[PDB]
């Protein structure tokens, strides 16, 4: 297992943007695949976006045109840029890691593909603030 | 013109225990991966050494469909270079694996109120499994210095254990049906092609 810490959450107006950050602690993300998952209030945990050790990506349909996942192994960080945020995107966002020595290629990306999980960060998109 | 019989693999009524995992050789057919694409029930659908989008545009000598049932949190062990009770003692993929891994939740089929004790896994073995090796032995495991002579006792354990799937388990402990597709390119001709290379 490995230690994962998320950052970049907060409260933002619809149409605004956020940049989630997943920082590993005590290891490097070089051999690792990283995925982003979210769980909305009163709903189940859903896969949002994932990136392989070979830099191939997966994007859920509901975020396909708006989110962009990127990897920076030199800075030991994976980012999730989230543009054009909508209220349905309000959820707790979790980072997940899994060793990926060979290169994996996703068609879908689910929680069954990762063994290590972060504590999560809260994302809230409301104009009512 | 023949379509590959993916339905009889993925949609089989009964699935094998992981220790006695089932293998079906797929040959001389057109590999229509659309039915695999459009199944929105798959929790896991990933490939190694090949992009899952380019499957309809590739040809192979044989496609091996391996299927079994494990726990949710064990699905990740069905991957190159992974370790754990399932990968070490039940089903082992090679580090050079070329193929796809597909898994979906099967609590609605393989769980019983009071427990389904028909699905087993191997807990003990004197050495790890080689890739694609199967061990269906039922021999008493000698965990100590004293020989067992086939009698269960102190440091003499039965090598198989039961999952006992119940519907009320958390998703991590719930049953998941797994299908591993292996892509072989050994002896020509290629017999399994996508509709785009056909
Ligand atoms: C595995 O079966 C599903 C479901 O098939 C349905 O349920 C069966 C019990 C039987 O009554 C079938 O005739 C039903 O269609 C298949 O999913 C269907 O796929 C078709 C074509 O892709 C699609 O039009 C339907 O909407 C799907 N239905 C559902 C409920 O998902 C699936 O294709 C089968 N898998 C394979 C590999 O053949
Ligand atoms: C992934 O991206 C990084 C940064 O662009 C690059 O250095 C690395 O070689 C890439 N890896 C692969 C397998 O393409």
């Amino acid at each position: 297992q490995v230690q994962l810490q998320e950052s970049g959450g907060g409260l933002v107006q619809p149409g605004g943007s956020l940049r989630l950050t997943c920082a590993p602690s005590g290891f490097t993300l070089d051999y690792y695949a990283i995925g982003w998952f979210r769980q909305a209030p009163g709903k189940e945990r859903e896969g949002v976006s994932c990136i392989s050790s070979n830099n191939s990506t997966y994007y859920a349909d509901s975020v396909k045109g708006r989110f962009t996942i990127s990897r920076d192994n030199a800075k030991n960080t994976v980012y999730l840029q989230m543009n054009s945020l909508k209220p349905e995107d309000t959820a707790v966002y979790y980072c997940a890691a899994e060793p990926d020595y060979s290169g994996v290629y996703y068609y879908t990306c689910g929680w069954t593909d990762f063994g290590s999980w972060g504590q999560g960060t809260q994302v809230t998109v409301s104009s009512h603030h | 013109t023949n379509l590959c019989p993916f339905g009889e693999v993925f949609n089989a009524t009964r699935f094998a225990s992981v220790y006695a995992w089932n293998r079906k050789r797929i040959s001389n057919c057109v590999a229509d991966y659309s039915v695999l694409y459009n199944s929105a029930s798959f929790s896991t659908f990933k490939c190694y050494g090949v992009s899952p989008t380019k499957l309809n545009d590739l040809c192979f000598t044989n496609v091996y469909a391996d299927s079994f049932v494990i726990r949710g949190d064990e699905v990740r062990q069905i991957a190159p270079g992974q370790t754990g009770k399932i990968a070490d003692y039940n089903y082992k993929l090679p580090d050079d694996f070329t193929g796809c891994v597909i898994a979906w939740n099967s609590n609605n089929l393989d769980s019983k109120v009071g427990g389904n004790y028909n699905y087993l896994y191997r807990l003990f073995r004197k050495s790890n499994l080689k890739p694609f090796e199967r061990d269906i032995s039922t021999e008493i495991y000698q965990a100590g210095s004293t020989p067992c002579n086939g009698v269960e006792g102190f440091n003499c354990y039965f090598p198989l254990q039961s999952y006992g799937f119940q519907p009320t388990n958390g998703v991590g402990y719930q049953p998941y049906r797994v299908v591993v597709l292996s892509f072989e390119l050994l002896h020509a001709p290629a017999t399994v092609c996508g509709p785009k290379k056909s």
